[PDB]
């Protein structure tokens, strides 16, 4: 969210927290709390979650 | 979950 970057046409690029790098058009998930967006990979996901299931990125499952 | 530009 603070993770993102824009264009020249105004649209905006999404970062991932986990590698620090663009969006690069290969599959990412959405943090249910804070809305940062990730790659799979980068938090251990190579197949889709159950798609009900509450996803958060690793800061927001801190305790 | 949220995902988008899945296969
Ligand atoms: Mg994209
Ligand atoms: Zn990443
Ligand atoms: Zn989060």
């Amino acid at each position: 969210s603070m993770y993102v970057i824009r264009d020249e046409w105004g649209n905006q690029i999404w970062i991932c927290p986990g590698c620090n790098k663009p969006d690069d058009g290969s599959p990412m998930i959405g943090c249910d709390d804070c809305d940062d967006w990730y790659h799979w990979p980068c938090v251990g996901i190579m197949t889709a979650p159950p798609e009900e299931m509450q996803w958060f990125c690793p800061k927001c499952a801190n305790k | 979950a949220r995902t988008k530009q899945t296969a």
